[PDB]
This record gives C-alpha cells, structure tokens and sequence, in this order.
C-alpha cells in the first residue's frame, strides 16, 4: 500500500 | 535576536520554535506544546535527516561533493534531500510512482534533482525496485531513510536536546509523535526519557494502517505516516503506548488548528495535535504535553486537506 | 539552541537569518548576503507588516478580537493578514479579482478568511473599489498596506535593527530591495543610513514597469513588485539609485540560486539577487552587499518560474 | 495593470 514519506 | 550570517543554507537547519495551543484544547486539559518543524529552511522535519544522512556518508568517505545520491521517496524526504544536495554540491535522483503531482515534481526539479517515475500500479514497491537498480548499475549512493541510523541520531542530537532546553525547569509528562520512519519518536523519545523518567512516549499511526498496533497494513491518507512495516530506524521499545488517528480526524484537526491558532500545518500534524489533545484530557490541568508538527499546510493545498 | 516556548504563533515573526551566496557570484565581486524573509511563520516578509498593522489598530482600539478587517490584496499581504487574523482572533475579508488561482483561494480560506471575488477585467482596481464599499457599508477596518505608516515603521523597528546586529562590526556598502509597498526599503534603508553614512540604498523595480525611474506602468511578472504607482509607504528619498530587472533575468536568477545555492525563493528574490550581483560586480572584492528575499519559491510552483 | 502584493 502507498505511503508519502 | 537574529542568527549571525552563515555561509550555507544548511547551517540554519534545526532550532525550531515551540508554540503553546490556546483554543483547540480546553482549559481543564493539560498544556499542549507543538514544535514547528516546518520552520526548517526546506519546510519540513526531513531537513534534519537529509543533512544528517549526507554528513554521515561524508565523514565515512562513502560520498564526496559531485557524487550522485538516489532515494525512493514520495514525500518530504525527497524535498529535504533535493534541498540539501543542492546546498552541498550533490546530484540527486529520486524514484517515485508516476502518480505524483506535477507541483511536487516541479518542487524537486527546482532544486536541480532528476526524477525517475515508476509504474503507478506498483506504488512504492516499484520505486524501491528502480532505486536499487539505479544504485547497482550506476553507483549512486542510497541514503535509505528507513534504515540509516543518522535519521534517529540527528533527533537524538538536535531535536531532543532542543526540547530539553526549551522545557528547562518544566516537567514534560508526555511526548507524542507520528511515526513515518520513526526517527523523530526514537531520537527525541530516548533523550526525553533520560531527563524525564516518568514521561510517557506515545507513537501515532493511522487507524487505517495500524501496523505498530499489530494490525495489517492498509491504505490511508495520513501523508508522512503509516509506512506499512516496522522501519529499521524505529526503536520499537521507546514508546509506552500507541494512539490511532483516522483520516478525517486528522484533516479536521488541521483545519481547526489553522483557523483557531493561526498554525497552518499538514495532515500528519493534525493527527499529532488530535492525539496530543486526547492525551492532554487524560493527564488533566497542570500537566505538560509536547508533540511535533512535521510539515506546513501550504505543501498540501492540492490535497483534500485544504480543498 | 532554540527559542523558548511562546503563547502565540505571531510571537516568532521576525529574526530572519542571513546567508552568504557562494556560487552565483564571483570571488572578484563584493560579498552578497541575503536575508530570508520566507523564514517567517507565514512564509514571507508580509508577516511583519500584517502583525504591525493589526497590533496598531488593536492598541489604538479601532479593533478588538471578533472584529473584521478588509483589504484588497492579490499577494503575500493577504496570506500574512489571514495568518495573523486567525492567530489573533480576527475575522478577515479579502477582495481580489476572480482571476486568482484556486490554490491561493484554498490557502487564504484555510486560515478562515472570507474571499470576495471582483471582476477579473478590473484587476486590482476593482478589488480596491470593493474593499472600500464593504468598509463603508459594514465598518470593517482597512489596514491599507500602501498608506499605513506601520508598514515602513515595522521594518524600522525589527528588520533594520536585525541587520545592524547581524552585521555587527562589518560595513554594509550597499543595501538593495524590491519595491512593492516600499516599506522594506524605506524602513531598513532609514536604519542602515544612520549606522552606515556612506551606504548606497538601491531600489529594485520591474524594467517592464519602471514607475520609480520615471517610465510608464506596464504589465510584468515580478510578483510582489511593480505596483504601477508610487505608494505613500515608500520614502522616495531613501534610495540613491534604481536597478530595473527584466522578467526573464529575475526568473533565470531564481533558478540558478535554487540549483547552485539551495535557496528556493520567489521571482522577486531572483530580481533582488540579480540586482545585488550587478551591484556586487560594481563594487568588487572586499565589499559587502545585502538584499532581502521576500518569499519562498514553493509559493510559486504554478507560475512559469518553476513549471 | 495586474500587481500581486
């Protein structure tokens, strides 16, 4: 699943 | 008092201010203090670890100015690294799904970085793959924000001690921080536990991806948190408890904080402030609660947070 | 080392750092130092004058928390006033042409501001006309950034003395600033001329709108500059010369500074830096040149500056 | 003309 880090 | 002039923009990373909340938290709850990490010159807490990871590789002879770094990133680490690499004379390559906004692309490109887009269907699994391939085939240095010990160490050396001196003579009863890489919670938590042995250290993670709580990974909207695994940079022994925050809860908290405190911060900061207030209500009047605001809301004008 | 906790976000407005440019200026020119006014919490220089005009009306009793201010603004003054109003408990109404970006509207409304869109064909003239109408009909307070003496005074009290302390024991040979309201140049220039009697004060304006030079107003792209008139907040006796900058040279300078120095700033900062280097080349090695970067380049990701 | 201040 996508993160934004 | 303004800082005396510096030679490089990276010399003003850190030393971020703390603000007490006045309106979003009741008078019969504990005091809530927020550390504005978006006051870093690059605009986020990632300024710290971007400089730390480069300086570490410099002191070890792994890289020298003119070298190329590569990192799979879809968030503030890419901004921080592109910022730091421009300031210190490095080439920057970033891999990310093609789903990223054109605004985010222009921000990274404005610092002189090169972008390598991966299939959107592959999410960060595809960006991680391409980053390793570029690392092996072309010799770029990969900082690895989820494994690099300079990430939690810079918080142990700077963010933490800043808070110690910012709360000199005052007892911090609980520190809470959202967990992306885990460097902030680990580095600050270690430093605070040594000074305040009764302090509670709280990890914040999305309710839609409660991995630290033991659940399965899931899609969420808390940008900067919920990596979906246990990062190597996360000290899983540092936090005494976990607080889960939903998607809409974090957004509505950020909007309240922006309208009622004048503090315009990102969605992860809303999750942090909501969790801090819940802890402040449990602790009660007289106690002290501290959290970290990682990024500014202006970076999220093209998300549902402020649209 | 960081600032002690404050009660209100406005309390950390000011005290902005200064950075020496290393790469975009030759070693055979004067030293060029830039003051980072985007380091203010609201993200620009307008933080100072937004706080000053509201604190003034507050101290005078013209407004008290709960009252409404109105201002015709298309740039950083609206962000600063929205930021300060939400922080100090004031309602904010801003009139602008309906041509303003949706991203800008989202930023202002995030602070709780109310927007009154005016005809796009009427530009800032229609916004000024609408703000006057709401002020007479509802009794709103109008800061009037182009006539309020608190605008140049706050630079006389904070920005100026900041540079005096930052360049303690050193000689500033030239100070340059882009002229929007003129408060930055007027306030800082006044303070610097008393300490450095032989200093040159240089005003920067768009070559496509050289009103201070005696030319006709015209369309230009130097956001924050070129009001098309001489503001009452500008002291036309403070500057000894004027440097006009083209649209593309300021743009190219901002891109070079972001890539080669790691300082990501707006287009007016590129105009300021370009003029400061021209003046630095004129003075040569051994001299000291100072200018101001009013805003961050992240605020202009949808302009042709970083697209 | 349009300014942005």
């Amino acid at each position: 699943y996508m993160a934004y880090i | 008092m303004a800082q005396k002039p510096v030679d490089n923009i990276t010399q003003i990373i850190g030393g971020t201010p703390v603000v007490k909340l006045r309106n979003v938290v009741d008078d019969n709850a504990a005091d809530v203090y927020v550390k504005l990490e978006y006051q870093n010159p690059g605009g986020s807490v990632k300024d710290r670890i971007a400089l730390a990871m480069i300086e570490k590789a410099e002191r070890e002879g792994k890289i020298k100015p003119g070298d190329t770094i590569v990192e799979p990133t879809s968030g503030n680490t890419g901004i921080g690294l592109a910022f730091v690499c421009a300031a210190k004379g490095y080439k920057a390559v970033f891999t990310m799904p093609e789903t990223m906004s054109q605004e985010r692309r222009n921000l990274l490109k404005a610092y002189g970085a090169e972008l390598v887009l991966t299939p959107g269907s592959e999410a960060m699994k595809g960006a991680i793959k391409k980053a390793k391939e570029l690392k092996e085939e072309h010799g770029y240095f990969e900082p690895q924000q989820f494994e690099n010990p300079a990430n939690p160490e810079v918080h142990e050396l700077t963010t933490g001690p800043e808070l110690l001196q910012q709360f000199e003579g005052k007892t911090i009863d609980a520190f809470l921080a959202g967990v992306g890489t885990g460097g902030t919670l680990s580095g600050v938590g270690k430093v605070l536990k040594k000074e305040y042995p009764n302090i509670e250290i709280v990890a914040i993670e999305p309710e839609a991806s409660p991995v630290l709580s033991g659940g399965e990974p899931g899609p969420h909207k808390l940008q900067g948190l919920g990596a979906g695994f246990i990062p190597g940079t996360l000290n899983t022994e540092i936090y005494d408890s976990i607080i889960k925050v939903g998607n809409d809860t974090a957004m509505e908290m950020s909007r309240r904080v922006a309208k009622e405190e004048g503090i315009l911060a990102g969605i992860s900061s809303g999750a942090a402030i909501y969790a801090a207030i819940q802890k402040a209500k449990e602790l009660g009047k007289g106690k002290t609660v501290v959290t970290v605001l990682p990024s500014n809301g202006e970076r999220y004008l093209s998300t549902p947070l402020y649209s």
